[PDB]
């Protein structure tokens, strides 16, 4: 149960995925409008947490997640 | 009332899992107030046989 | 246009529908390369599905994109269970056939007009 | 004479190590069925040579409970896999 | 001293015949295609072995109904002897005894 230790799992994700963002560990990556996507190469992404740090992503929260900001803040209330 | 000190702690001091007396240890875990059937796990899924082209 | 749809109203259940199965598509690649016990690469199962959701972007219209869920939705009966003895899986990887062309001038030297 | 060193020497098939342990609970079970024919024959070589003939009945009566007995303690291993399906004598939950 | 010579003959001709069967003829190193087949006429059984309750209860049924056949053993034995009101209902006990462990149990057999 730490803040900071949630704030280690998503910064780093996202180079792990070998595409489009370059080692940019920004929170202000905004995802097709910020770093730049496909509509449909977002999905993969906010499927890693099931084994990574552990979650369901239950539901249309991954139509608006967006940026890590918002993928830290819905984590934030869901373990503490 | 008056009379003397019946407090709240003396019941949690004695809560019951392992009476930690003089240290905290490996406690065992908060044992069922009900008849004893926590692991229920036990189901399978059944032969898939197929008497096909035999 | 008057008739009923299949599952969706308009452009949001079916584009949240769509991406539903692709997570289901994603997470049931790693489990056919060893149960059918076929030796390749488990990178190459990801990249044929991620290239196969890309070919039909080009719809315009409800109900036609609610067909080919049908379609994404009854290949999770066979391909997550046992079905397929090995075979009619491996057909998605034209490793026999032999390379097209695709040049101007490459054609013009075997075949009349293809 | 050395056909009682062995067979005393065999009579360590108990050894309380490979009694209960380790998991495989199968596997312990196995050498308390065999901790019998150390017992049926080290009567058997005694009563034998020496004429008692009476006493001779009491290996045959030997076996017949220490079959009922293990047939018992084999319908449990079984209920302790009904509920697992693995007997793995790791398996601990009512401490002491 | 053959009894005891009357079956090592007979096991050290079954042995002979098998090894001029499994091995001798046999090394297949050609082609020998040993890939994912010879999987007894089926394919991958991702499944274990599971357990059957009315495939146990056999087991254990017959061996409490095999035991006192030991005991009813030597009833020829039995013949040749002294007192011999004893020894008829002394008899005829163990097989009740084994009678009434059936008529039990007869009540709930199951599918066996």
């Amino acid at each position: 149960l730490t803040l900071e230790g949630i704030k280690d799992r998503v910064l780093y994700v996202l180079k792990l995925y070998d595409k489009i963002d370059p080692e940019k560990l920004s929170v202000n990556s905004h995802f097709m409008k910020d770093l730049g996507l496909d509509s449909l190469d977002q999905v993969e992404i906010i499927m890693a947490m099931e084994d990574e740090f552990g979650f369901e992503i239950p539901d249309i929260d991954a139509e608006k997640l967006m940026c890590p900001q918002e993928i830290v803040d819905y984590i934030a209330d869901k373990k503490d | 009332a008056r009379q003397w000190q019946p407090d709240v702690e003396w019941a949690e001091q004695y809560g019951g899992a392992v009476m930690y007396p003089t240290k905290e240890t490996a406690h065992w875990k908060p044992p069922p107030w009900n008849d004893v059937d926590p692991p229920k796990d036990t189901l399978v899924s059944n032969l898939t046989l197929n008497f096909g082209p035999q | 246009t008057s008739v009923k749809p299949i599952f969706s109203r308009d452009m949001n259940e079916a584009k949240r529908r769509v991406r539903e199965l692709y997570r289901a598509w994603y997470r049931e690649v790693p489990n056919t390369v060893h149960l059918f016990q076929l030796d390749i690469s488990v990178k190459q199962g990801r990249d044929k599905v991620r290239e196969m959701f890309k070919k039909n972007a080009h719809i315009t219209d409800p109900r036609v994109v609610d067909l080919l869920v049908i379609k994404g939705k009854m290949e999770l009966e066979e391909t997550i269970k046992v079905w397929k003895q090995r075979t009619h899986v491996m057909r998605f990887f034209h490793e026999t056939e032999a390379p097209r062309p695709k040049d101007f001038l490459s054609k013009f030297y075997v075949g009349h007009d293809p | 004479s050395m056909v009682y060193m062995n067979i005393m020497m065999a009579f360590t098939v108990s050894l309380v190590g490979l009694l209960m342990y380790r998991s495989h609970l199968m596997s312990s079970l196995l050498c308390l069925e065999g901790m019998m024919l150390s017992l049926f024959v080290m009567a058997a070589l005694t009563i034998l040579n020496s004429h008692f003939t009476l006493a001779s009945m009491m290996p045959i009566i030997l076996l017949v409970f220490a079959a009922c007995e293990a047939a018992l303690g084999l319908s449990l291993l079984v209920m302790v896999s009904n509920t697992y399906g693995t007997d793995y004598v790791q398996n601990l939950n009512l401490l002491q | 001293m053959n009894l005891m010579l009357a079956l090592l003959t007979n096991f050290t001709l079954a042995t002979l015949l098998v090894i001029i069967a499994f091995w001798l003829p046999q090394l297949n190193v050609y082609s020998e295609k040993t890939s994912p087949y010879e999987c007894g006429f089926d394919p991958m059984g991702s499944a274990r072995l599971p357990f059957s309750m009315k495939f146990f209860l056999v087991a254990i049924t017959f061996l409490l109904f095999d035991l006192e056949i030991a005991l009813l053993l030597p009833l020829p034995w039995a013949s040749q002897t002294a007192n011999l009101n004893t020894m008829l209902t002394m008899a005829l006990f163990l097989i009740i005894l084994l009678a009434v462990s059936l008529a039990y149990e007869w009540t709930q057999k199951g599918l066996e």
